[PDB]
């Protein structure tokens, strides 16, 4: 995925840290070589088509190196607690459209400009409760959002029973009443979906919203029939397929940038980040300085990505590495 | 090396982009046996009686299926074994195990030394019977390849402080203006710019030509490229004329013999040229031609049938002098070796191969090892270059200079636009070239091997 | 900032400040030139006409 | 997809262990805790 | 690579194997469907995307059904053991050229009528063994062939103490003559090499080649040197890179033939096979007949493939299924 | 059999008898065709500009 | 030493090697030298730091680094994209003899 | 630096820093005035500030 | 010599240390004057003309600072070790001159284009041992090479017997069969000559040769008679030629370019270096940055000699007292 660049960006996959030159028998193998003086950096990678090094970086012209987490990363995905406000009614009103309105922004476009809005109507009846009302809401709104002819996963429906209000349940548009046993029910959360991926095609990216309601006369007047209360998020989209595209993009640079272009006659690229993995990055910002005339600072950076095994072991024993070979005083993850 | 160059031709761009061309070849093919199994599919060892006989059937077992129903397909020995496919192939995978029937009156079989792997098999013809016959054969296609090649860039600098402007020179010692050749010439110029804008000139001419001939691939084979600019960005450096030939049909060689040379130009020539057309003209250094000399007698020393008298050798001349009236001369050189067929080995001994500068490894006979180097550089003709330098259009060298108050370079005395108040100048120039050998088999080259790894 | 079609492959791209022969090629902007001039015939003595 | 950049970003994956400015950016997998990432 | 129809051939990988369609969750899962009548034959297998089924077998209409092994697909490469002849001389002798030629067939092109010949020298001293003599040929041909320059591998060059007939020596460019410090070798070994590929486009070929000797004055009389045999071969070329490129080409009848033809309008096949394993294969011919004027045939060919561990219990089991569902009885290699 | 260039992918493909739309895909002589009178621009009321 | 194209020194007599250019030993392109930065001095001896370039991942033998090995100057490969100054030129001067009666 | 990509320069006289690059540089000063704030009433809503 | 510059170098000879600059008293005292904040180091030097005092370093513009030995830049001297090869012969074979050809590369000119080419011939007897051939050997080669008269062979030439083979034996035009008593000599060896030097027109260089044989006739063929192979040097030339000149040119940076041209009426300027002692040295590399818009370097360079004395006692104090004063950490060579 295109991004910006201070003039240039590298990536080099951690996939095992070794001790020296001779083990990098393996692709994906890495390791940082300094100085004993501690003058200069570089990493020796493994490359499927053989052996590699980074460029030198001049520890003297360090601007900062950091090592980011994969949580730090990890999208999270933005929920909607919904509910009956209990100033006009606690209980529905026996004869209103109850209609809700999903607006979302960032449809097909890139814009805000491009609009889209998907609804849920349910009109109640006398006996119904709150429970029986966020039923058919989650119903009449997976029936138009999570259903199985909407070329995107807009958003994902679940709802909340007051005796477990921990655990939610979903609602698709396969979901049946009958399936939704418990009576005490009090809102509706509404996600954001991971939308579909595609290396160097399509990027990571979300379509937001927000529900807005329509109004019910309660009492001859207009007023508003819920409220829209954000939540602590509890789902994520993991860093994966954002990792892979910055690769996809970084090996443009010390490699083909006709990745496909006249197909039969390309240079297959082999990339070596598997995008169902979780990685967690090291970003050094560096530059480089000439001499008497020549001041101007060429600036870069160079990203490293190991993975992540809940802990984040594969960079801290990076770190260390780095740190004893460069001085450089890295904030362990 | 600038005449080597321009024995060459150019060939014009329009941009810096990567490019290819299409590689196109040769069809006729026949397919290996993978193995050969009796009429149980019991597979036929090597030391086993024959098979097929009384026209017996067996099946025969391939990589690919190549052949038909119905055809009589032919082993090494052609036409003595002749098999015919009685039967559609029945696929193993990838294997092609076709069943089979002699069908040339043989009656003792088919020794199974002629049913191992390695056997080669082509297509003789689908032969039918005269009457209520039934459909027999296929048809069979191929595909062509491409190839590709890069571009480079270089660049050079020099500064000077400012008071270089109208600097004049004593010349108590003449002034030197170093030459391309190597050879000085005392010079009068008393300002010392003329001596600057002479070897900023000719130090990126050296280096143009030292790369366009000499340059190396810094590309891995998954495409990455291995050095970083200082900037960050990867250097793209292409491959130079030696680089992209040696890497097809190139020898290397410990001791020369005009026995050895002649076997690879003669096959060669058998499997590539005609009967005529087989003159080499080989390019060598002056050691080489020693070489050859030397050589083509050892051989021609083993002509024991022959006798060779100076009446028609002349090895012995008569010359005219004033301590005798016969007065002998006595010397020759052998040049060239006309084997048996139209190959013919003449020689073309260039300067550029006995260079001491560039070749730094010394042959322990004398010289430059790269003077005891055989290159024939164009085997057979093709329409169009199989060796040109590239170049772009417009887009092919930039000047600029940084400077700050004063310009020796140009005698400006003021700048409006100043880069700097160091009170010195610059000058920066960067091109961009490439060259292509379309086809590294179409040159051969014997190499010693001390100029190798 | 999603698919519309089935097989849609491609996704609104955007980058900001400088770029680089990477944000066109990643783009589909650079593409090599096919030398038409140019066609490596292989040398054989074809004995097939015989 | 495309990113913005500081004149170049150039990423190296440890899958077993005037300024031009540069960043070289390591990735490595995490296993719960952040082991491999704090080994670099 | 490109192979020949009986006007269709299906491929599926049979990764692993489940006994429900219910199982069905990872994308190489597969189950031999059948009916207790035994009279319709299918196999339901799980795709990168969702469950798919394959044509149906008519039982009845099955022409053959035979499992080969991985053994019978790996390419034996083929190699000589070089010696010098006893009746010329049974050592060296001095002065003489001792050269040797390799001719190599399908060189870049296909046909036959596409050579390249290769050589290498030794020019023998007085003292000279044979043990020596071996050395100095096998240093000159790798120089010469197994050089790091040549566009491609060409040979495999190795030397056999005497001592240990069976280990083989290995030589390259690199090697030098102290790295051999036997006296008692007895051959040059010459073995063809497995040639690059790359799925889809590099189909996997191999470059055959005979070692031509020449002649010697030993006692007036130009003779031959050595004598070239043909010798049990000893290192195989799975059917990994054989197996991918038959699912690439088989999985475009499936699925998508514009294959990463306009480059970013596309259609992406997920494979399965990996390059690197070793595969059994069970191939099942069949044909589809109509009603009572198309009575003419359409032969359909359904391959599937499984990894070797050495012992074929992924493919056994999976026979031994399809024999327990349709009353097949293909063999167990 | 083998590459002549460090950089090559081809390899010389062959097969035999039957030629199905998979074979023509299998020697790159199949591609989609661009529909280049076909473009949708997406329907947005544009409040830039205004 | 250069092996995975990690950098080493090659000490020289004088300082007649530019940054940037690519020098070339007795092999004259097995073993392409780039020189990472100016020369630092030690003496009279110029210090250079270097690196392989022409695709090489095994580095140079100890036996092409020995005393008394030349180096020529083969040209100064800079990248296409923001590509900062390289380079240098070079200069020579004449002698002279006598006689007498 | 020693080309310029903004105005098609190929050769520069006097070059700004030794970097192969090119950077504008845009400067406007602008003003805007009313002069009686009592002469326009506003409705604001109360959600839009503070 | 004409060394180069980044846009300068200037050097300063210690023979002494005084730690004040009232101890300063005979020429070369110097002592290291830096704050107590280390923000600012300079030298204060005796000049033989009263006292100067060194540009002053900014300590946060230090790029390198090195002290390197004496040994470090003494030119060794490439030796040779001339034998009879055993593969060929081990002892001369009579009748064939063993002609030996000494090739010069750089000759008077600075190319090796010239070149140029000194013999030495023997024709071998019946008897002739081996220690004899070299006998006639060597002294044909020093009755060619040193038959000059004017300045000094090409070379220098030895012997070296079995009995003492570290002891050297000389052979020059006036040396006599006679002279030459042992037997047991083995190999001749060749040495390259110290050339002459001048302060300011005739820097320290050499000629370099590679002794190359001619062929001879052993049993059926063309043979080089020997082989020259490289043995560890045992001579260096010292240092004291190659510090004088690069004074005499550092010394113009700070007095007068002009030296001898207008010969009497030029300056005298007092070099304080012995150009017959040995000297270790220790150069500096610092910049000096501007205030705004003035950010340019001007990097510059100070080199400080001192005479080497066994160990080297006058440089270890001096980078002693600069680390004391300058805060730097030079390491003691």
């Amino acid at each position: 995925m295109v991004i910006s660049i201070n003039q240039v960006r590298q990536l080099y996959v951690a996939k095992a840290l070794k001790a020296n030159t001779a083990a990098l028998t393996t692709a994906g193998d890495i390791v940082p070589k300094a100085d004993t003086a501690k003058t200069t950096l570089y990493f020796q990678s493994m490359s499927p088509a053989g052996i590699v090094a980074s460029d030198k970086i001049n520890l003297k012209h360090v601007l900062y190196a950091k090592a980011t987490p994969s949580e730090a990363l990890a999208h999270k995905l933005v929920r909607y607690s919904v509910t009956l406000d209990a100033d006009v009614s606690a209980t529905p009103v026996a004869g209103q459209n109850y209609i809700l309105r999903l607006a979302f922004r960032q449809y097909i476009g890139l814009s805000e400009e491009d609009q889209y809005f998907k609804y849920g109507e349910v009109i109640a009846r006398s006996g119904m409760t709150a429970s029986d009302f966020y039923k058919k809401m989650a119903i009449s709104l997976a029936k138009n959002l999570e259903n199985k002819t909407e070329s995107t996963p807009l958003v994902n429906i679940y709802l909340i029973s007051a005796a477990a209000a921990s655990t939610d349940v979903p609602v698709t548009s396969a979901t049946k009443e009958s399936d939704l046993t418990a009576t005490d029910y009090n809102q509706i959360i509404i996600e954001e979906t991971e939308q579909p991926w595609v290396l160097g095609m399509m990027p990571q990216a979300f379509i937001p919203f927000t529900p807005q309601f329509l109004t019910i006369t309660v009492d001859g007047e207009d007023r508003l029939w819920g409220v829209a209360t954000v939540v602590t998020p509890t789902k994520t989209v993991p860093d994966g397929h954002l990792i892979a595209d910055l690769e996809y993009f970084c090996m443009g640079a010390r490699g083909d940038i006709y990745r496909g272009m006249g197909y039969p006659n390309i240079i297959k690229t082999t990339y070596l980040v598997d995008p169902g993995a979780v990685y967690d990055v090291l970003d050094i910002h560096y530059f480089y300085t000439g001499s008497n005339e020549s001041v101007q600072k060429s600036e870069k950076t160079i990203t490293l990505v190991a993975v992540d095994d809940g802990s984040h072991t594969a960079m801290n024993a990076l770190i260390g590495a780095i740190n004893t070979a460069s001085g450089l005083t890295i904030a362990t993850l | 090396l600038d005449t080597f160059l321009n024995s060459f031709p150019t060939r014009e761009f329009e941009d810096d982009n990567e490019y290819y061309w299409d590689v196109i070849g040769s069809s006729r093919r026949n397919i290996p046996l993978v193995e050969a199994r009796d009429e149980n599919g019991v597979v036929v060892a090597a030391n086993a009686a024959n098979v097929g006989v009384g026209t017996s059937p067996f099946y025969l077992v391939f990589p690919e299926d190549w052949f038909a129903d119905g055809e009589v397909i032919v082993g090494n020995l052609n036409q003595v074994y002749p098999f015919r496919i009685l039967g559609d192939a029945r696929m193993e995978g990838t294997n092609a195990v076709y069943k089979v029937e002699l069908m040339g009156g043989n009656t003792q079989g088919v020794p199974a030394e002629r049913l191992q792997q390695g056997e080669r098999f082509s297509i003789e013809f689908a032969p039918v019977e005269k009457e209520l016959s039934r459909k027999v054969g296929d048809v069979r296609f191929t595909s062509p390849v491409s190839m590709r090649n890069e571009w480079t860039t270089i660049r050079i600098q020099h500064k000077v402080a400012g008071n270089k402007l109208n600097k004049k020179l004593a010349m108590g010692i003449p002034m030197v203006r170093n030459l391309e050749s190597g050879k000085q010439v005392k010079d009068t110029a008393n300002m010392w710019m003329h001596y600057v804008d002479w070897e900023v000139e000719l130090q990126f001419d050296e280096y143009k030509n030292n790369a366009m001939a000499w340059g190396t691939s810094n590309r891995n084979l998954n495409g990455e490229y291995m050095n970083f600019g200082k900037s960050g960005n990867a250097i793209k450096t292409g491959a130079g004329i030696f680089e992209q030939t040696e890497v097809a049909n190139t020898m290397y060689y410990n001791t020369f013999s005009l026995k050895l040379l002649e076997d690879a130009l003669y096959e060669l020539s058998a499997s590539k040229l005609a009967m005529d057309d087989r003159l080499f003209v080989i390019k060598t250094g002056e050691r080489g031609a020693i070489q050859f000399h030397k050589e083509v007698l050892k051989t021609v020393s083993g002509w024991t049938t022959f006798v060779l008298d100076n009446n028609s050798t002349r090895v012995v001349e008569k010359v005219q002098s004033r301590l005798h009236s016969n007065a002998l001369s006595a010397g020759f050189q052998f040049v060239e070796y006309k084997a048996p067929n139209g190959v013919r080995v003449r020689l073309d001994v260039d300067p550029f191969y006995d260079d001491p500068v560039r070749n730094k490894i010394l042959h322990p006979m004398g010289g430059v090892a790269f003077s005891y180097r055989y290159d024939i550089w164009y085997i057979g003709t093709m329409d169009q270059p199989n060796i040109f330098k590239c170049k772009i259009k417009g887009d092919n060298e930039y000047r600029g200079y940084q400077w700050g108050i004063r310009n020796p370079f140009t005698g400006q005395k003021g700048n409006p636009y100043m880069s700097f108040d160091e009170d010195s100048a610059v000058i920066h120039r960067m091109a961009t070239l490439g060259v292509c050998v379309l086809d590294p088999t179409r040159t051969m080259s014997l190499i010693p091997a001390i100029l190798q790894g | 900032a999603g698919k519309l079609g089935k097989f849609q492959m491609l996704g609104f791209q955007h980058w900001k400040g400088l770029t680089s022969d990477n944000h066109l090629g990643a783009i589909f902007q650079q593409a090599p030139q096919k030398a038409t001039n140019l066609m490596v015939q292989l040398l054989a003595f074809y004995r097939g006409k015989s």
